[PDB]
């Protein structure tokens, strides 16, 4: 999952 | 839209511009409803006491509010017991005595009717019948929903009101004699209303007593000419012309009053009276007659064999010779419609003869 | 949220 | 009553150099014949009666006696008639851990319903029984013997009865004829009062939930007056075992005959005429 | 289903070979009929758990 | 401590009860609600739960 | 009369295709058709192969859709759902809408199972009740929802040879026949035949054992097939568990386990399957992706 | 009034919150019902004095009061009505936190501008006063919507109140005082801000949360939108860079999702003179969250750059980089990267993209990835526009036959809908020799979704080449795999026909498709069935009324006559749209 969505 | 009962409680024309609406939400059952829930919560003092709420002007005002709507409702009985519970119904009426000013403890057959004023004579009359009807309503059977899984909070609330319901429904059983009298009392639309209630309390009360039977055949051949002589302009009796013609087609089976043409001409009630009587004679006419025609019931006829086979061991040869008679009936019906054959119609078919032949 | 699974 | 020449000649899904469509079979497919048995019910009325007949001559006692002027009908053997009940239950279900004759409750007929499901079925699919069990009520205490088909049939309607939605009674018809023949059954055997007789007549207009009380008014007095060898009197008169009512101290249905005269009285707008015949016990 | 309900408080002894082995290496054998008693024996077992010596006592 | 279920395997626990479950299930499920009570207790981390059954060693 | 009524159903039809739910007296309208054609049908509702085949939904209207893409629509295509449509969706109402919608548009084109979460307990407690309060205010919609779940059917047979449902077998229940003389007209219970109807599972394990969802029992291998040579079904389709390749088959080809909702609760990431049976019956798995947003 | 003050207690005071919602709801209404001085004295201070648990009932007296203010007088009584406010505002939810700032929001906007300062003020200036983080956040609000109506010596206390609550250490009030700055400029004057709210702006900059710094440049774009360009070069300009070039990714990322908005404040020459290089920076950080934020802005950065030198920069600087994140291997940048690459390709036009772009188009076209394959096929269609046909179907002829049978039926559908663009220009000869299996392939292809795509792409094959070279070469297909066991390849079919019906004329139609559909109008699947009854339905307008009442009559009446309603409601459908009785 390359999405961190901080 | 919702209007409820803080908007009623604090001012009144809400209400009665409720009751002009033509769609009122929500409807006037259900105001009763919250009306007599808000009156019946009761207290809980500050040590977590539980008593009977104190009838405070809320009370009062929440009690005669619905009274009002139960008196544009015009008091209707079906609705009111179709609609609403039956300890709101008992408190309900307990409040339109009080109202009426009747006083509490006195037994309501004290009280002369003519005496007393003519709205408290109908609040006592509607009351009699209310308590009259729902002893009725407690006689017939209901059944029960599905019960899903439990929930404890909601089974205590209906186990509290059931055990509510119970009582005064004993409360009614036990006074229910008095209300039978304070009836008669206001016999001597609304008398149709009155003398087919007293009918039907004394059919339920009579299952145990011809004599009763016979005072319920008084009390509808007295309805149904109250009912010839109103006509359709009832706008507040409405009894079904089918029920009472039911009760009335038993009442006259038990009672003969002889002209059986104006009377009741049917196959069904000559087995009904032969067999009272003892002309078998007569009743194997009636079954080769309905050999021809079809229309009594196959397992009425099997149930008319079975009693009289009943009767042939009880001793009597001679109605053994009938019940091999109609035994060859019922066998030449049943193979005229196709089915099978009976094992006492081969038993009795064992050792023939030339007259059985 | 914790559990996808309704385990109860 | 109760290839792969032709498969090459059409196979591989049109496209040829590629996959067929589907993936596999999951078993044969298609259970071919779904054949139904329609013969006839005609004369099958006739062999029934023959073989009924058959059975009136073996279980009549010869006995000479001439019993009457002409009309008095011989009385059947209760050995022979316990034997056919006897054997008819172990044709029907071997079990038998239901089979002490007290009749144990309607939660018991609920912890041992499957049993009562294979009964009805097999009831259903074989309408001999009905006739034999006919000739059990004939017989005097071959009820008392039968006693566990008569309780795995009354389970299943219950339970059909209880799962029928439709306001309408005779939307099933196979469930009301077999309800009428069954009370009538029992009524023709003694158990019941004549009252409890004509609930079979009634049964054609009652509305479900009316019949499924009413049953389980019937479960509770056999309950009560449970079916035994016992207190079925002999007469030196007449072979025929007499059970006389009334002196059991229970004796009619009481609180039953007080039910079923509700359910009349709530009812009283097509009953009316049948009242007429339940009257006064 | 056993149409008795089950009134004991406690759990009967069981009659059985492994009893007198049971009762010599010190534990008490339980016989069950129900669920009901079932969790009480095993709810038993589970405060029998514990730490200590089976030492025999003469007098 | 060491806990140890010496569990029958002998085709005698093939009989059910009125549950409809044979009776080696409900051993199972009784040894399940046995660790879970277990794990209730906080010795559930010096417990050690083991199995044998009645078939011929090595198995 | 009828004619209307059909044509302003497929108005309802176009607007829920739309995504627009409907109005409370269309609601209550619907469900009242609703009831008046599922009390006909019984606990073994048949439905005559072809048919696609689909798992859970739970709520995820946009992955219905999809569904609707791979498998044909609704007029032509004969559809079966298995349960679990009503929890923890976004648009759950607008899908049981819809469900419900084409039910009563095509009866027999199209036939909806009962899972365990359309109940009133568990809308209750995971939020199917909370959506409705949000979108329509009050409580009567999910009122009749639940009423409409309480008349529901409970299995599905195909061709006599498929065993459709949403949980499992049980030792409560032995036959297709003990399945019909359940009645299905209440709520579900915590305990029993419908409880571990919808509640079971499957394992390798062999015998009986208690559940970890704390309802009903988990079945073995030996126990589907002593089910399966015991009425005659070759194959039981069963979908409540999640599983990541869309589909799983369990007990040496006896049971199959489909999940038709990709990517649970948005975050698992798991793909979806559907089976299809042609009519000669010969089965294909259709495998899916979440569609983009 | 005491009256209707108990029925509201023993009201309130139940199990359930749908009665205490009602309560709330019903509130204006006993409070009319009661009169304007009899809520005010009594009923209002009774709602301050009441502690409740229940959040929602608290947002719904919240937005009670807020609707509630017209009924107790409006701006001669919003006084009286403000301390239940302020005291609903201290709490410790942020959901009724925020109806309860809103609900001030509203209250301050229909306030007089006299007593909104002369009660207001010292209202807010108790909150910011208070010692609760939240009181400051909901004072720190009420600062960005007290502004116009005090006046300038109330404005400088504000501000420097403002200041003060900026310069308070705990983050959360920094965060709230960031966004409630970046509101607050927009109603504060030029000298004001680069007196005061800059320096601060600068201090907030330099904090060490990378929260702050988050809210704090999403105030610095909008005082550059807000600012004239000559003055925020000489302030803002290094702030920004430090933040860009700042260690935390969060605020590089999100500088990098507001960089347009930045290069549209500042305009065209600040990204020539140095906003390029940062973005060369932050799209070659090792961050795959900038370097996908940065691919997807790289579009409309090149759309706000005006055409000066902006060709010039794209090959120097731009496109080294793009295909450098090309050959970089992550899956979302890739995917992203493929979006936007073909969305700036119309900028580049045909010959930067035929020298440039398509072998990095076809290199991502032949990438493993779905993500990037659908993308790319999905917006194909703007190098469509701008690149000649020819020369894309050209370039794209050796990988059209591997893309045309794949994985996702995403891409198998963005190839049916553009490959007759292919076929009419490559002409009958090509797609005839290699195309035709394809077409057929995806009509037996498993989608509904492609079974239908292809359905509509036959459609434009057929009306591009011709009514009778689809009677020679399509036409016996369809009629072919009219006949096998799949009941769907049977609807196939009868899709195609409804098509090729309608654009076949009508003598083939006659001829050919008739028989067949009357002919599988006898099958035993009801489903086909009606799907025979749904396609005469659409067929019969095109044909004779020689031919309908002929032979079309009998099956549309056996079609009547048969058992399943639902076949017999569609052919009674279908009889009264053709009127043939
Ligand atoms: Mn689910
Ligand atoms: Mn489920």
């Amino acid at each position: 999952y390359l999405k961190q969505v901080p | 839209p919702q209007t409820c009962w803080f908007e009623f409680l604090l001012e009144e024309s809400l209400l009665e511009k409720h009751l002009r609406k033509p769609c009122p939400d929500p409807a006037p059952v259900q105001l009763i409803v919250q009306f007599l829930e808000q009156a019946s919560k009761p207290s809980v003092n500050e040590q977590n006491q539980v008593q009977p709420p104190p009838d405070n002007k809320r009370n009062r005002i929440l009690k005669l509010l619905a009274l009002k709507v139960a008196a544009h409702l015009k008091w209707d009985l079906d609705i009111l017991e179709k609609s609403l519970s039956v300890p709101v119904l008992n408190m309900l009426l307990n409040e339109l005595l009080c109202i009426s000013k009747v006083p509490p403890g006195t037994k309501h057959v004290d009280m002369d009717l003519a005496t007393l004023p003519p709205t408290t004579a109908m609040a006592v009359l509607l009351y009699n019948r209310w308590a009259i009807r729902t002893i009725v309503q407690s006689s017939f059977p209901v059944k029960q929903a599905k019960p899903g899984p439990p929930q404890l909070s909601v089974m205590n609330q209906m186990q509290q009101e059931k055990e509510l319901t119970e009582n005064i429904l004993k409360v009614l059983k036990e006074q229910a004699a008095d209300s039978i009298l304070v009836l008669e009392a206001a016999l001597k639309e609304m008398q149709c209303q009155v003398c087919y209630d007293l009918g039907a309390a004394y059919f339920q009360q009579g299952s145990t007593n011809s004599a009763v039977y016979e005072n319920a055949r008084e009390k509808f051949f007295r309805t149904k000419e109250l009912i010839a002589e109103i006509g359709s302009l009832s706008l507040h009796c409405t009894i079904d012309e089918k029920r009472l013609a039911g009760y009335c087609q038993a009442c006259d089976v038990l009672v003969p009053s002889s002209d059986s043409t104006s009377q009741q001409l049917t196959p069904y009630s000559q087995v009904h009276i032969c067999l009272r009587s003892g002309n078998y004679q007569e009743v194997i006419q009636i079954f080769i007659e309905d050999n021809l025609t079809l229309s009594l019931p196959v397992q009425f006829r099997q149930s008319v064999l079975r009693e009289l086979f009943k009767k042939a061991q009880q001793g009597n040869e001679a109605l053994d010779e009938i019940c091999f008679k109609v035994c060859a009936c019922n066998t030449v019906r049943d193979i005229l419609e196709g089915r099978t054959i009976s094992v006492q119609f081969n038993q009795l078919f064992l050792r023939p003869n030339k007259e059985k032949i | 949220s914790p559990k996808y699974s309704p385990t109860s | 009553g109760q290839t792969n020449r032709r498969h090459t000649a059409a196979v591989p899904g049109p496209g040829g150099i590629w996959s067929v469509f589907h993936a596999g079979v999951i078993g044969r497919g298609l259970k071919p014949p779904k054949f139904v048995q329609s013969r006839n019910q005609q004369e099958v009325i006739y062999n029934t009666q023959s073989l009924l007949s058959l059975l009136v001559h073996c279980c009549s006692a010869p006995g000479g006696t001439e019993c009457g002027e002409c009309w008095g009908a011989p009385i059947l053997s209760p050995e022979a008639a316990k034997a056919v009940a006897v054997t008819l239950v172990e044709s029907v279900c071997p079990d038998a851990a239901g089979a002490e004759l007290a009749w144990p409750p309607e939660e018991h007929a609920r912890a041992t319903v499957e049993r009562d499901l294979r009964i009805g079925r097999r009831f259903r699919e074989q309408p001999l029984l009905f006739e034999l069990l006919k000739l059990v009520a004939a017989a005097p205490p071959a009820l008392c013997y039968c006693s566990v088909l008569l309780r795995g049939l009354l389970a299943a309607l219950l339970g059909h009865w209880e799962a029928s939605r439709h306001p309408d009674t005779t939307h099933s018809p196979w469930h009301l004829e077999a309800s009428c023949t069954l009370v009538a059954v029992m009524a023709e055997g003694s158990l019941l009062p004549p009252a409890l007789g004509n609930m079979h007549e009634v049964f054609s207009q009652l509305a479900p939930f009316e019949v499924r009380l009413l049953l389980l008014s019937v479960w509770g007095f056999l309950r009560e007056h449970g079916p035994l060898p016992q207190k079925f009197i002999f007469q030196s008169e007449r072979g025929r075992f007499i059970r006389d009512f009334s002196r059991e101290g229970g004796g009619e249905g009481g609180p039953h005959l007080a039910v079923l005269h509700s359910v009349l009285h709530r009812n009283i707008d097509r009953l009316g005429l049948f009242s007429g015949r339940f009257q006064a016990p | 289903m056993s149409v008795e309900s089950e009134q004991l408080t406690g759990v009967p002894l069981d009659d059985s070979a492994i009893t007198p082995m049971c009762e010599v290496t010190g534990g008490r054998s339980y016989s069950v009929c129900s669920p009901r008693m079932l969790n009480q024996c095993l709810e038993s077992l589970v405060q029998k758990v514990q730490s200590g010596v089976v030492i025999n006592f003469e007098k | 401590p060491i806990l140890l279920f010496l569990i029958d395997t002998s085709a005698s626990m093939n009989q059910r009860s009125h549950l409809g479950t044979t009776y080696l299930d409900t051993a199972k499920g009784a040894v399940e609600t046995f660790m879970k009570l277990r794990a209730r207790d906080p010795a559930s981390r010096g417990d050690r739960y083991m199995l044998v059954t009645f078939e011929e060693p090595p198995y | 009369d009828e004619k209307v009524f059909t044509k302003e159903l497929d108005q309802w039809i176009e607007q829920l295709n739309e995504c627009k739910q409907l109005s409370e007296s269309q609601v209550k309208s619907l469900c009242e058709k609703a009831k008046e054609i599922l009390t006909k049908e019984s606990n073994v509702q048949e439905v005559r192969c072809p048919v696609t085949v689909c798992g859970d939904v739970h709520g995820q209207f946009h992955d219905l859709m999809e569904l609707f893409r791979i498998g044909g629509k609704s007029p032509d295509t004969n559809y079966l759902f298995m349960g679990d449509y009503v929890d923890r969706g976004y648009y759950s109402v607008e899908t049981v809408t819809l469900l419900v919608a084409l039910k009563v548009r095509y009866r027999e084109r199209i036939t909806i199972l009962r899972g365990n979460h359309e109940s009133r307990q568990i809308t209750q407690v995971y939020g199917f009740y909370d959506e409705c309060l949000r979108k329509y205010g009050n409580a009567n919609v999910w009122k009749y929802f639940t009423d409409l779940f309480d008349y529901l059917p409970l299995t599905a047979l195909v061709d006599g040879q498929i065993f459709c449902l949403h949980g499992g077998l049980s030792p409560s229940i032995d036959t297709l026949d003990h399945i019909r003389a359940l009645d299905r007209l209440q709520e579900v219970p915590h305990e029993g035949p419908m409880c571990d109807l919808l509640w079971s599972d499957p394992d390798d394990r062999g015998g009986w054992g208690i559940s970890p969802r704390g309802a009903g029992y988990t079945f073995g291998q030996d126990i589907s097939e002593t089910f399966n040579h015991a009425n005659g079904l070759t194959l039981v389709s069963r979908a409540h568990q999640l599983v990541m390749e869309g589909y799983n088959w369990c007990h040496d080809r006896n049971v199959v386990t489909i999940f038709s909702a990709p990517n649970y609760c948005y975050r698992c990431g798991n793909q979806a399957a559907i089976m299809e049976l042609d009519d000669t019956l010969k089965y294909s798995f259709l495998q899916f992706d979440p569609a983009p947003r | 009034s005491l009256y209707p003050i108990a029925v509201l207690i023993d009201e309130l005071r139940n199990e359930d919150v749908q009665l205490r919602l009602n309560s709330i709801k019903k509130l204006s209404t006993i409070a009319l019902a009661l009169g304007v001085e009899r809520t005010r004295s009594e009923l209002l201070p009774f709602l301050t004095d009441t502690i409740y648990d229940e959040d929602e009932v608290l947002l719904a007296l919240a937005e009670q009061l807020g609707t509630f203010t017209t009924l107790v007088g409006g701006p001669e009584y919003v006084h009286c009505l403000l301390p239940p406010l302020e005291s609903l505002a201290t709490v410790e939810e942020t959901v009724v936190r925020d109806k309860a700032v809103e609900s001030l929001r509203a209250i301050s906007h229909e306030h007089s501008p006299s007593d909104l300062e002369a009660h207001f003020v010292p209202l807010v200036k108790r909150l910011a006063g208070g010692d609760w983080f939240t009181s400051r956040t909901s004072a720190c609000g009420l600062f960005s919507v007290c502004y116009p109506r005090v006046s300038s010596a109330v404005k400088a206390e504000l501000r420097q109140y403002f200041r003060n609550l900026c310069s308070d250490d705990t983050p959360m009030v920094r965060r709230a005082a960031a966004s409630k700055l970046g509101e607050f400029a927009k109603v504060l004057e030029l000298d004001n801000v680069k007196s005061e709210i800059i320096p601060m702006f600068s201090n907030l900059a330099s904090d060490e949360q990378d929260s702050v710094r988050l809210l704090a440049v999403e105030a610095c774009v909008n005082i550059a939108q807000l600012l004239p360009q000559e003055d925020l070069e000489a302030l803002v300009m290094p702030t920004l860079r430090q933040a860009a070039e700042d260690k935390s990714w969060r605020v590089r990322y999100m500088v990098a999702d507001k960089f347009t908005e930045l290069q549209k404040a500042v305009g065209p020459e600040i990204t020539k003179t140095d906003l390029v290089p940062a973005f060369q920076n932050l799209m070659k950080d090792c961050e795959a969250e900038v370097r996908a934020a940065a691919s997807h802005k790289v579009k409309e950065f090149c759309e706000n750059l005006s055409a000066d030198c902006r060709e010039n920069v794209i090959m120097s600087q731009i496109l080294p980089c793009i295909k450098e994140l090309v050959s970089d291997a992550n899956q979302h940048v890739k995917s992203a990267l493929a979006s936007v690459i073909m969305g700036l390709s119309p900028i580049l036009g045909k010959d930067n993209t035929i020298e440039h772009l398509l072998p990095l188009f076809l290199a991502q076209l032949k990438d493993e990835c779905p993500e990037v394959r659908l993308n790319i096929i999905s917006n194909l269609d703007c190098v469509n526009e701008v690149i000649g046909i020819r020369q894309l179907s050209q370039s794209l002829l050796p990988a059209i036959v591997e893309l045309a049978e794949d994985a996702k039926w995403r891409v198998r559908l963005a190839i049916i809908e553009y490959m007759p663009l292919l076929a009419g220009q490559l002409g009958v000869e090509f797609f005839d020799e290699k195309l035709n299996s394809l077409c057929m392939a995806w009509l037996v292809d498993h989608v509904y979704a492609i079974r239908e795509a292809a359905t509509s792409n036959l459609k434009k094959l057929v009306e591009k080449f011709g009514k009778e070279w689809a009677h020679a070469t399509i036409i016996p297909k369809v009629l072919a795999m009219s006949g096998d066991p799949n009941y769907l390849h049977r609807m196939t079919t009868l899709f195609c026909i409804n098509v090729l019906s309608e654009v076949c004329g009508q003598d083939i139609t006659t001829k050919h498709m008739l028989p067949t559909v009357l002919r599988m109008a006898g099958d035993p699947v009801a489903n086909v069935r009606f799907n025979v009854a749904k396609s005469l339905q659409k067929i019969g307008p095109i044909l004779d009324n020689s031919t309908l009442q002929s032979e079309v009559k009998p099956i549309l009446e056996k079609l009547t006559q048969d058992q399943d309603v639902d076949v017999k409601y569609f052919a009674q459908e279908a009889l009264t749209v053709l009127s043939l009785a």
